[PDB]
């Protein structure tokens, strides 16, 4: 509950908010660039095949 | 009739008792609390190394490990060990020295 | 800030009278349970805009890694059929002379 607190209180609600909204963001961009390796590499796959 | 044909029998004999293997199913440790929260509360703080915290978020943190410490000392402090001072010089299981 | 923090303070005010009337009960697995959940809540902050370069990064070479493969694949791939084509003329060559020189033995 320390460790949770201290970054709840860290995470003013504009960091909650960020979370939610700009974390929501910068996970979605970590996931997007996850797919293009995904497409990169099966290219690459299939060539290798 | 010269062929030495050497066809498959029809041996009858029968797969025999199967022994009583030594079925030793491994007991897989589970991991504890403290080992499952590790990592996680590590994440945690990573984060929040760096982070300033408003004033009012210190005095959050503070009380949490003020409450974590006290719990601590209690622990140390069960009942079962205070009341060993009852008669500390009669208490034989607790050292005098 | 000082909204959430406040409110993250009564959060953990609720937190520690829920443990209260677990220790009272003696169930403190539900407290300890509680305690895994808001964790795991509170997670994963940072951590993503640098995540995400190195992922972009990594795109990058992987992409350029596509290019070049291809271009060895074709490369490989008419070689290697310009080389099965040779053989074969070769091929065709000695059985050329080997039939003549063999007919004219004849």
């Amino acid at each position: 509950q320390k460790v949770i607190m201290l970054k709840k209180l860290s995470t003013a609600s504009e960091e909650d908010e960020n979370h939610k909204a700009q974390l929501r963001d910068l996970e979605e961009k970590i996931e997007e660039l996850e797919k293009k390796k995904n497409k990169i590499q099966e290219d690459l796959t299939k060539l290798k095949e | 009739m010269q062929n030495l044909s050497k066809m498959q029998s029809r041996l009858h004999p029968r797969p025999e008792g199967e022994g009583g293997g030594g079925g030793g199913r491994t007991k897989e440790k589970g991991k504890s609390l403290q080992e499952t929260h590790k990592e996680m509360l590590k994440n945690i703080e990573s984060t929040n190394i760096g982070k300033p915290t408003i004033v009012e978020a210190q005095r959050i943190l503070k009380i949490i490990d003020n409450l974590s410490t006290n719990l601590t000392i209690f622990i140390y402090l069960d009942s079962e060990l205070i009341s060993k001072f009852l008669d500390v010089a009669k208490h034989s299981k607790l050292s005098k020295d | 800030d000082a909204l959430k923090v406040k409110k993250d303070r009564i959060q953990f005010m609720a937190v520690i009278e829920q443990l209260i009337q677990m220790v009272q009960n003696n169930s403190l697995t539900k407290f300890q349970s509680m305690t895994t959940l808001e964790l795991e809540d509170q997670d994963r902050l940072r951590k993503l805009i640098f995540r995400e370069k190195e992922l972009y990064q990594e795109i990058k070479k992987l992409q350029f890694d596509r290019n070049q493969e291809n271009k060895e694949y074709d490369n490989e791939q008419k070689d290697t059929n310009l080389k099965i084509q040779n053989l074969k003329e070769r091929l065709l060559y000695k059985k050329a002379r080997a039939q003549l020189k063999n007919q004219y033995k004849e």
